[PDB]
RNA sequence: ACCAGC
């Protein structure tokens, strides 16, 4: 509410995450750290601009609450400043998923995260049309829920066509596949993802089984 | 949880005092235990005494556990009922009297429940509409089975039950005791039982309390709406036949 | 001989995932660790150590660790994996027989232990007692998450694999090895003429005592019958709860109008307190102010109030004379409810998904080798002589298990031994009276003719009286059995002492063997001991707590072991006869209370085979140790555990 | 302290 919290005036510390599955090197790379204010330890994520200047803090408690310290824009992404190009990006849903993906690749592919999630993804993707023009492939990595499928269906409209690929997961998102030893599936869904198939259109070739079973009953 | 026995000091017994994992001891011989308004009424200010209700039948430990305490402010007798949260902190109160002049203090939310701060895991839940029936079911079951109760009457059934959806989702069988209705709860889980009186207190004060407990453990399934089958009409098809 | 340690995600009831495992060896001295992806290599190492003819050392391995491996190796990678019981050894089953007395030696050490570990055979408590403990995983993980800031949800930290789990697993196998060296550093059980870290499964078992073998067989079988369970009926106990929960809510309505309320001092602050019949102060006060004199003062200022003085109580008001019976019935109904359905360890809070109850059975929990039962106690349910007893034992039946291939219920057989400690007495004193006492026991029933000779009303009262006289009573506690005075309490002692004058000679023999001097204090007793322990039937040092219970710890510690070998032999004959143990076979053990066994089988012919071979097993027990008596049992057949009592 | 069991 007041201002950007400095780590010195809030007893900041860049450490690992044991119960989540993120080491301290990735948190040192991104800028996710923990402050000690009001007695209770509060986790905090840092938002930067395209240049690299700090624009916003995001403070989360031990009971999963949200707290914005100031002006919260729509063109601010969590993990955007570190990369200024490339050939393949992976867009996540939350914020720990960015640390989860950059943990398992040693900072080789550009990974960004959304600032609102799945509720207001269309607003933060319509204003971010110009940043994704310098890219070559886009891999959307959202939740395997109803809101996740609705967000990946409605957010692929304002993006450039021919580059948006959607991957599937057996977990809820990338973090449970990181915890349960499924580190072999998420590395294949980035390199080889599913192409365009919006709901409503059905190709005439991939309909053999339904027409086979339909004339049986 | 019980661990083992230590020798007591006040009564001088050998195997009387029992130690527990919570840090407190208890002796079984000497019986010594060790260790609107928008204003929440303080317990040390409002002269809080946990008295019992004789004319309806409620023990003292039930009022000590549920938080239903009599205040002696202004020379009169008020019955303050407290609402809490999942962390266990005082959020809102209800001051009720003989003239039912309600004085709802504090931040009374739309999804407040009475008795949700002690009971979070289990298998069965009994939901009532008031507070006296909730205390009656706790008196019958000796304050050990999950019973919650609404806080806005039987007219906010589309709002209070709908907002608390992940709270009721943890339980396996939800049994209703409203009136002798809401469908926002997940299906295949809701049971509704029928009693011969208006509520549970009129069954407790007249000898039908056994028929309370028979409707709790063997409650029938919820027919959704006014649709019927072709077997429950068997008497009425007879009755119109004899008109 | 290798020493293995496991770590998985949850308890044996619901386990689905392997996390890590450490193996130490006594020939290469290697902390061979494993990862979550090396579970096939872990199983291959254990199968190699089995196939070369060695021993695998676990801790709590019979109950949890080996069936966890058999469950995970099936339901994670689809391969059968069974360890033979003569290869797996435990270091908890050894601790419960060598260090069988920790509550009487653990004081003076509590300066080391925190206080919650007082008298615990757990593996962390021996880490504190051996002065080798480097942290704890749960405390450090909770301190780690509070340092990061994310919450600590449920006390479940074996969800995800990490690297601290491997380190504390290595410290776990260090503590297991340092326990095993001290447990094998004992000389009464393991003779110091051979090293036990390189011998096979034919030398380690049969070049030592028999108490080290019978205890491991008993732990194996009791863990198996714990995994089987006890079939239980839920509807027939919910009907009982809804029956007698509408009775204590009438016995208080009818009673508070009789016994009125009163003001009790809390300017004098008073409060309007009402009559609570569960308290034994309110009834004492209301009987003090209604014209009753106790004439019995156990406490220094208060009387004693129980069922034997609430019968012999008379008042002037003829309403209270009827009200006292309702008070006793209310106390009975309150105890019934708190045991059956409303307690923290009730029956309806330990029923699994398949409709069975799993209760822990400690094979060596008492100092005299008697098994204890816990979580819940299936040796403490009300018998058929107490009110609401048959309705509580009819739910604990074996006909509540319909078969999984033909849809039919099963049959139950229950086998009880007769005159067990009273016949062990005739074994032990047959060298004094030349064996003319062990002939009348074999000539007709003993307790019925004892009831005839002592004019007791019931056989249960005669059976209580004979052991009350035998295990060193006083002048009044065996006159109280008939209710009479110390004159009859003296003449019954003289009558049953002048019949066979060998009990006093045996007691004098035990006193001349154990104790040598006993100085007398007017409020205490100071004794210089000579031998605090007694050699049992298989060389085990049975500990003696008090010198007037020496006949007790000589009789029941020799009576528990014949039942402990009998329950082993009565399946060693059935498996070798050509049957199959478990629910998918032909029979299954369900419960072992202190004397009798309860087995459930598929057909009546299998019931007849079991009820035949129990006699042959008991006779082989009686022949293996050369008893001077003749042991005999008695079996019953039925649907549930109300006819088979 | 009370109850229950073996
Ligand atoms: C009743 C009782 C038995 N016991 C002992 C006697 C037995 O060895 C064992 C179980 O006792 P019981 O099985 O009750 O008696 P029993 O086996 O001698 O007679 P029967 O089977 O023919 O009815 O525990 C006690 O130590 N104290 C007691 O109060
Ligand atoms: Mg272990
Ligand atoms: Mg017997
Ligand atoms: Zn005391």
């Amino acid at each position: 509410t007041y201002n950007v919290w400095n780590f010195g005036e809030s007893n900041g510390r860049y450490s690992a995450l044991t119960a989540r599955g993120i080491s301290k090197e990735t948190c040192q790379k991104a800028g996710y750290w923990i402050a000690k204010v009001d007695g209770v330890m509060y986790q905090v994520a840092d938002y930067r601009d395209q240049n690299g200047n700090i624009v916003s803090q995001k403070v989360r408690d031990k009971d999963k609450n949200f707290k914005t310290t100031g002006s919260h824009k729509s063109d601010a992404l969590f993990g955007k400043h570190l990369w200024n190009g490339g050939k393949k990006i992976v867009v996540t849903e939350g914020e720990i998923d960015m640390l989860t993906v950059m943990e398992l690749q040693d900072c080789k592919y550009p990974v960004v995260s959304l600032g609102h999630g799945a509720s207001a993804a269309k607003k933060t993707c319509a204003a971010n049309y110009e940043y994704f023009d310098q890219f070559e492939q886009i891999i959307l990595m959202f939740d395997m829920d109803e809101a996740g499928r609705k967000a990946v269906e409605e957010a692929a409209q304002v993006l450039p066509a021919g580059k948006v690929r959607v991957a599937v997961l057996p977990c809820k998102d990338a973090n449970e596949c990181h915890l349960n030893g499924h580190d072999r599936e998420i590395m294949e869904q980035v390199w080889n993802a599913g192409p365009w198939i919006p709901d409503g259109v059905v190709s005439a070739l991939s309909l053999r089984e339904r027409i086979r079973e339909h004339l049986s009953s | 949880v019980f661990l083992y026995h230590i020798p007591c000091d006040n009564c001088g017994s050998s195997d009387g005092n029992s130690l527990f994992s919570d840090g407190h001891t208890f002796c079984y011989v000497c019986e010594k235990w060790t260790a609107m308004t928008y204003n929440v009424w303080n317990f040390g200010e409002s002269n809080g005494r946990y008295s019992a209700l004789t004319a309806r039948g409620i023990s003292k430990e039930t009022c000590q556990k549920a938080g239903y305490w009599i205040a002696k402010v202004d020379g009169v007798m008020y019955q303050v009922a407290d609402y809490r949260d999942q962390n266990g902190n005082i959020v809102s109160q209800k001051v009720r009297d003989k003239d039912k002049n309600f004085k709802t203090t504090g931040s009374h939310k739309s999804d407040a429940l009475f008795g949700k701060h002690l009971w979070n895991g289990g298998k069965k839940i009994v939901v009532t509409e008031g507070e006296i029936d909730m205390l009656t079911v706790m008196e019958l079951q000796d304050c050990k089975y999950p019973v919650v109760s609404l806080g806005h009457g039987a007219s906010a059934a589309k709002k209070t039950c709908a907002a608390n959806y992940e709270y009721f989702d943890q339980f396996e069988q939800i049994i209703l005791m409203f009136d002798m209705a809401a469908q926002v709860l997940p299906a295949g889980k809701v049971r509704v039982a029928v009693l011969p009186c208006k509520d549970a207190n009129e069954c407790h004060l007249n000898g039908h309390d056994r028929e309370i407990m028979e409707q709790v453990w063997n409650a029938g399934p919820w027919i959704p709406d006014g649709v019927v089958s072709a077997l429950s009409l068997r008497e009425r098809i007879r009755e119109h036949l004899s008109s | 001989m290798i020493v293995s340690a496991i770590a998985a995600n949850a308890l044996l009831e619901s386990v689905t995932k392997f996390h890590c495992g450490v193996i130490y060896d006594y020939s290469t001295a290697e902390y061979v660790s494993y990862r979550p992806s090396d579970f096939g290599a872990y199983l291959d190492a254990l199968e190699a150590e089995v196939a070369r003819g060695g021993l695998i050392v676990f801790h709590n391995g019979h109950k949890y660790d080996v069936p966890a491996l058999t469950k995970l190796a099936k339901l994670q990678l689809n391969r059968e994996f069974h360890l033979p019981r003569e290869n797996c050894i435990d270091t908890l089953v050894l601790s419960r027989l060598i260090h069988s007395n920790l509550k009487d030696t653990d004081m003076g050490l509590l300066r080391k232990l925190p206080g919650k570990r007082f008298g615990s055979h757990a593996l962390e408590a021996w880490g504190y007692r051996l002065g080798e403990m480097k942290g704890e995983y749960k405390d450090d993980f909770k301190r780690m998450l509070e340092e990061q800031g994310e919450e600590y949800v449920d006390g479940m930290e074996w969800w995800n694999f990490n690297e601290e789990m491997m380190d504390y697993n290595v410290q776990d196998v260090v503590v297991t090895k340092a326990l095993l060296e001290k447990l094998l550093s004992d000389k009464h059980y393991f003779p110091p003429e051979i090293d036990f870290t390189d011998v096979g499964y034919t030398t380690f078992w049969s070049e030592s005592l028999e108490a080290v073998d019978i205890e491991h067989r008993a732990a194996w079988l009791l863990a198996k019958q714990e995994r089987n369970g006890f079939p239980f009926d839920t509807k027939a106990i919910e009907e009982l709860y809804v029956e007698l929960a509408a009775r204590r809510s009438e016995l208080l309505r009818k009673l508070t109008e009789t016994f009125g309320s009163w003001y009790q001092p809390k300017y004098t602050p008073v409060e309007h307190v009402v009559f609570n019949p569960s308290s034994r102060d309110h009834i004492q006060k209301k009987l003090q102010e209604a014209g009753w004199v106790p004439t019995k003062y156990t406490d220094k200022g208060a009387p004693v109030v129980d069922d034997e003085v609430l019968e012999g109580v008379r008042v002037d008001d003829p309403e209270k004379q009827a009200a006292i019976d309702l008070i006793k019935e209310y106390l009975m109904i309150q105890k019934r409810i708190g045991q059956s359905a409303e307690g923290d360890k009730a029956w309806l809070r330990y029923v699994a998904e398949d409709g069975k109850i799993h209760g822990s059975v400690n094979p060596n929990g008492a100092v005299t080798g008697r098994a204890t039962h816990a979580f819940p106690n299936l040796a403490q349910i009300p018998g058929v002589r107490s009110p609401y007893g048959e309705q509580c034992r009819a739910a604990f039946g074996a006909e509540h298990h319909l078969d999984g291939i033909t849809g039919k219920p099963w049959v139950q057989a229950g086998i009880d031994a007769s005159g067990l400690e009273l016949r062990c007495l005739a074994h032990f004193m047959a060298r004094f009276d030349n064996g003319e006492y062990a002939h009348e026991i074999l000539n007709g029933d003993i307790h019925t003719k004892n009831q005839i000779a002592a004019e007791l009303p019931t056989r249960d009262n005669a059976k209580t009286f004979i052991y009350g006289f035998l295990y060193g009573a006083g002048d009044e506690k065996i006159g109280q059995i008939v209710g009479a005075g110390k004159e009859r309490g003296k003449e019954l002692k003289k009558k049953f002492l002048e019949n066979t004058p060998a009990i006093a000679a045996l007691r004098e023999s035990i006193q001349q063997t154990l104790v040598e001097s006993s100085q007398w204090v007017a409020g205490e007793q100071q004794v210089k001991w000579k031998r605090r322990w007694i050699k049992g039937l298989d060389g085990r040092k049975v500990h003696v707590r008090s010198p007037h219970a020496a006949l007790n710890t000589l009789l029941q510690s020799a009576g528990a072991l014949i039942c402990k070998l009998w329950i082993i032999k009565t399946e060693e004959m059935l498996v070798e006869k050509g049957l199959k143990h478990g629910w998918d076979g032909d029979f299954a053990y369900m419960a072992w209370v202190h004397d009798e066994i309860q087995v459930g089988c598929r057909t009546e012919e299998i019931a007849q085979v079991v009820i035949e071979t129990a006699q042959e097993a008991m006779r082989w027990v009686g022949d293996h140790w050369n008893f001077r008596c003749l042991l005999d049992t008695e079996g019953k057949m039925g649907p549930n555990w109300a006819i088979c009592h």
